[PDB]
């Protein structure tokens, strides 16, 4: 599935270092690579 | 002048949209370690504010 960025409708954010993994109510969002939430 | 007055500045209830967004204008706060931070971070949606 290919995606862009619209803020009210979907939100891409960097995930956080220190808990190295997406936030809960997330999906991964590989580019095209760094993982974001 | 004895009868228009009314700021309508009253959050309404929890469900209240300025509550949802995390707006920077106005901060929220709690008591830590209280029974309020167990039932928000028991609420798998509310752990976005």
């Amino acid at each position: 599935v290919a995606t862009l960025e619209e803020r009210p409708f979907v939100i891409v954010e960097p995930a956080d270092p220190i808990s190295g993994t997406c936030i809960r109510d997330s999906v991964p969002c590989r580019s095209q690579p760094e993982k974001r939430c | 002048f004895l009868v228009l007055d009314r700021p309508e500045e009253r959050i309404t209830g929890i469900n209240d949209p300025r509550l949802r967004n995390p707006s920077d204008k106005f901060i929220y706060a709690t008591v830590k370690q209280s029974s309020v931070d167990i039932y928000f971070r028991r609420q798998v949606e509310l752990s976005t504010m």
